[PDB]
């Protein structure tokens, strides 16, 4: 069997231009466990992004949290890029603030 | 004998037999409730009395292993309470008793032994003396599964004595509490010593223990002939081999026999035993075991003649290597009563390695001629090491000294968890308190003997749950060279450091409600973690990072909203700490 | 409240990643992490500062190294190329009075297929794969015994010691910070999103009102932050220009009463 990842992008605290924060990409509900995740800043891969342990849910499906410290601005555009055997093409989800 | 249980009960008598079985049961089943063990002891005792009355009664020829096992497995089958011991009960003898012996827990997860108030103890002692004293045996045996059983009988007698003496003192607390604290400390030392004795037999073989014994006894009994010292060593070795294998009744019985023999052959042994030998059984054996060193026989000829100059050195060595080295150790040890046994054993080893090389040379005499010049540096290295550590202990105080060692050992063994490392540093750190106060000539032998004891405790536990191959190597390579091996370990560079991560850092306000010494253990955990994040960290990088931690705990604990502050100031501490360590 | 270990082995890991890793959970908080590259069981998060005993973490490390070997041996019992994923959920929940209920379930390539029978002390299942793995594990000296001990002794003892020693970590309460925001969605409609940031425990309720009357639950999502606090939101489609008649009500154990949230 195979399951497609679900992808959420959100910040740790309510976003405030100028204030330091963490940006989070939570990928869940997938199988098998091999998955490629990148955060993007103005379209560019961010270099040193941290991630939690690949863990799993009651239904055996995998999940994973990628994060980086960031300071929101009006100008800067963030997103999460995810690749996985079930995806015919890599999937980009944009950070839409407080949504 | 036709009945082993009869024979031991007859030789030991009921009081000691019952006390030893209690000890035995408590050491096999450390988690078992007091009342259950007493029950099992009483039934074994009922069975012993029957066999004494009639040595052909049914089952009286069963081994003591089978009887004790039968009794232990009425409760030890409950895996929920007893864990891997349930596996032992799934087996037949002799495999069963061997399984119990492997599950003796050197780190029992058992509550600290808090005292009641003095009045509650004294009332309990008056109301049921018997039960009060069995609990002492139980509570010590179960926390120290290799405690030397005959000596624990002696400790129990001292514990009784303190209560008998103090419970009607004008100031009961002032009389009693210092006595109980002394016993507690002597018991810990005694247990630690015996554990090292059992480890040397079990993991380094019978000759390792024989060499220790020859050394210590030759210092104690320096006017005895080698033949007499060997006889004593053989009997002492049988005794400890039985005790360390859980065969306590036979152990205590042979020990009484040794004590008796020593006391009937004083003129062959020592001039210091006269008063020891007038005492009752347990005091007698304790006294003989701690008796002061006899005076050395005067104007003794050099070791050069027999161990360097003689033409028969290689021959005598070749036929009987352990015996010949026994003779060396006897002659060296008796002339140096002030030396740690570890040091003496290290010198005998050096001499052994020298003959092994040189007796295969074309000219053995010339090759080993200077063998004694090897010794003086081996005597000085620990002296200097201990002098440096004592000075450091005196300049820093106990808490900072522990901190200095904690940094050292985390660097050496970053694979260990923080609580282990904090315990190891605390125990190593006690070397400063126990030894540095003694005169210079007793500092070094105190330090070296105590450090061997602590490291052995680290080793027997590490063998059960290993985390560093370096520790294993230092634990297994050479018993006598353990301390130097651990001393020579530098920062482990195989270890991949913990990366800093603000996002997973969590610290709550619960430290504020902690005492001074509980809060110090948190600072020590912080230290361990810093080092794991950069093993090569300097003292001054760590000082800075620790200063950030202490300021962070002092800021948020006095803040109005405490939990918010630890939440809020967490990200910056992590950033500051990382900067302090050069990232 | 329960202590559950999440165990995963893969036959063909991506290069530089572990073949076997374990996260340990006390309720919804991760307390332990382990993988086969580093080989150390370590505390996570607040648990790094637990008043804890010497050799505790080393014992966790030793028990998981055993599990590592066992999980890798399962692939040899299946044999051939796979690739395979083997997952286990092992642990316990504290019961009525000094009692414990175990859990010991396994899944192959995403499907539950095997469990451990505590009465009989045997792994078992129905599929031939379950038989192949169960039988390979049963053959090994001590494996079934170590599993029994791990589940019936070590797990409830560990659990109880964490309840005693880390009560403060489990009884932690952080209320959410709230935002209610409207964006355009499709022509003639806006999406309203009620967002809850950085809260623990995970149980939360979001509701929408229109002029004080019930407007719906909305469609929600939920997720963790890096520190094991949580994030949630829900969204409700409303007419363009109607947004300001709506608000959001949140309920959580960290708030003294339910909090009303107005548009920003």
């Amino acid at each position: 069997i195979q399951r497609t990842p679900k992808i959420q992008v959100y910040s740790r605290h309510p976003a405030e231009n100028g204030k330091s924060n963490f940006l989070n990409c939570y990928v869940s509900g997938f199988h098998p466990s091999d998955i490629e995740v990148d955060l993007l800043k103005n379209g560019e891969r961010i270099e040193k992004v941290e991630h939690s342990d690949l863990s799993f849910s009651k239904d055996w499906s995998f999940y994973l949290l990628y994060y980086t410290e960031f300071t929101p601005t009006e100008k800067d555009e963030y997103a999460c890029r995810v690749n996985h055997v079930t995806l015919s093409q890599p999937k980009i989800v944009k950070w839409d603030r407080d949504m | 004998h036709k009945s082993e249980v009869a024979h031991r009960f007859k030789d030991l008598g009921e009081e000691n037999f019952k006390a030893l079985v209690l000890i035995a049961f408590a050491q096999y089943l450390q988690q078992c409730p007091f009342e259950d063990h007493v029950k099992l002891v009483n039934e074994v005792t009922e069975f012993a009395k029957t066999c004494v009355a009639d040595e052909s009664a049914e089952n009286c020829d069963k081994s003591l292993h089978t009887l004790f096992g039968d009794k232990l497995c009425t409760v030890a089958t409950l895996r929920e309470t007893y864990g891997e011991m349930a596996d032992c009960c799934a087996k037949q003898e002799p495999e069963r008793n061997e399984c119990f012996l492997q599950h003796k827990d050197d780190n029992p997860n058992l509550p600290r032994l808090v005292r009641p108030e003095v009045d509650v103890m004294c009332t309990a002692f008056h109301d049921n003396e018997e039960t009060f004293l069995k609990k002492y045996l139980y509570e010590i045996a179960r926390r120290h599964p290799y405690f030397y059983a005959p000596e624990l009988l002696f400790f129990a007698k001292r514990y009784k004595a303190a209560f008998t003496e103090c419970c009607q003192a004008a100031d009961k607390a002032a009389c009693l509490l210092p006595k109980l604290d002394e016993l507690r400390d002597e018991g810990k030392a005694s247990s630690a010593k015996q554990r090292l004795k059992c480890a040397s037999l079990q993991k380094f073989g019978e000759r390792a223990f024989k060499a220790w014994a020859v050394a210590r006894l030759s210092q104690r009994f320096p006017k005895a002939e080698f033949a007499e010292v060997s006889k004593l060593v053989t009997d002492l070795t049988k005794v400890h081999t039985e005790c360390c294998h859980g065969d306590l009744l036979e152990c205590a019985d042979d020990r009484a026999d040794l004590a008796k023999y020593i006391c009937e052959n004083q003129d062959s042994i020592s001039s210091k035993l006269k008063e020891c030998c007038e005492k009752p059984l347990l005091e007698k054996s304790h006294c003989i075991a701690e008796v002061e060193n006899d005076e050395m026989p005067a104007d003794l000829p050099s070791l050069a003649a027999d161990f360097v100059e003689s033409k028969d050195v290689c021959k005598n060595y070749a036929e009987a290597k352990d015996v010949f080295l026994g003779m060396f150790l006897y002659e060296y040890a008796r002339r140096h009563p002030d030396y740690s046994v570890v040091l003496l054993l290290r010198l005998a080893k050096t001499y052994e390695t020298t003959l092994e090389k040189c007796c295969a040379a074309a000219d053995p005499h010339e090759c080993y001629a200077k063998v004694f010049d090897e010794f003086k540096p081996l005597v000085e290295e620990p002296q200097n090491l201990i002098k440096q550590n004592c000075e450091l202990f005196e300049q820093l105080g106990e808490y900072k000294f522990q901190n200095a060692l904690l940094v050292r050992y985390t660097k050496k063994v970053p694979q260990m968890s923080a609580p282990t490392l904090v315990e190891v540093s605390r125990n190593l750190g006690k070397v400063g308190s126990k030894c540095c106060k003694h005169p210079e000539a007793k500092r070094m032998p105190c330090a070296e003997d105590y450090l061997s004891v602590v490291l052995n405790q680290l080793c027997v536990l590490h063998e059960k749950t290993p985390v560093s191959d370096r520790v294993t190597k230092c634990c297994t390579e050479s018993l006598v060279n353990r301390r130097p091996c651990f001393s020579a370990l530098e920062v482990d560079e195989t270890y991949v450091p913990k990366e800093f991560n603000a996002g997973t850092f969590t610290f709550h306000a619960d430290i504020c409600t902690l005492s001074e010494k509980e809060r110090q253990i948190k600072k020590q955990t912080a230290l361990v973690e810093l080092v794991k994040h950069k093993p090569k960290a300097t003292k001054e990088q760590l000082k800075a990072a620790m200063d950030d931690f202490a300021a962070f705990v002092e800021k948020c604990c006095k803040a109005d909203d405490k939990e918010t502050c630890f939440a809020e100031e967490g990200k910056k501490l992590v950033a500051a700490s990382q900067a302090a360590l050069g990232l | 409240l329960s202590l559950l270990y999440h165990l995963t082995a893969v036959s063909s890991p991506a290069p530089g990643t572990p073949a076997f890793w374990v996260s340990g959970w006390l309720g919804p908080q991760q307390y332990l992490s382990y993988n086969s590259l580093r080989g150390e069981a370590e505390p996570c998060g607040a648990w790094v500062w637990e008043n804890q005993v010497s050799w505790y973490w080393e014992k966790e490390t030793t028990d998981l190294r055993i599990k590592e070997k066992l999980f890798l041996e399962a692939f040899k019992a299946l044999g051939g190329k796979g690739p395979y994923t083997l997952q286990g959920l092992l642990g316990c929940e504290l019961g009525p009075d000094n009692t414990s209920v175990p859990t010991a379930k396994f899944a192959l390539n995403g499907e539950e297929f095997m469990n451990f029978d505590l009465k009989q002390g045997t792994w078992g299942g129905d599929w031939p794969e379950a038989l192949a793995i169960s039988q390979r594990w049963q053959q090994q000296d001590k494996a079934a015994n170590k599993e029994l001990t791990f589940l019936l002794f070590s797990c409830p003892h560990r659990l109880r010691e964490h309840l005693e020693r880390g009560r403060g970590n489990l009884e932690w309460k952080e209320p959410p910070s709230m935002r209610l925001k409207a964006r355009p969605s499709s022509p003639g409609f806006s999406v309203l999103t009620c967002s809850a940031f950085s809260f623990y425990p995970p149980e939360l309720q979001l509701r929408f009102l229109r002029n004080g009357l019930a407007a719906g639950t909305g469609q929600g999502d939920f997720g963790p932050n890096s520190d094991g606090s949580f994030h949630a939101s829900s969204s409700l489609t409303v007419k363009s220009g109607d947004e300001h008649h709506y608000c959001c009500i949140v309920q959580h154990a960290g708030l003294a009463q339910p909090l009303r949230v107005e548009l920003e």
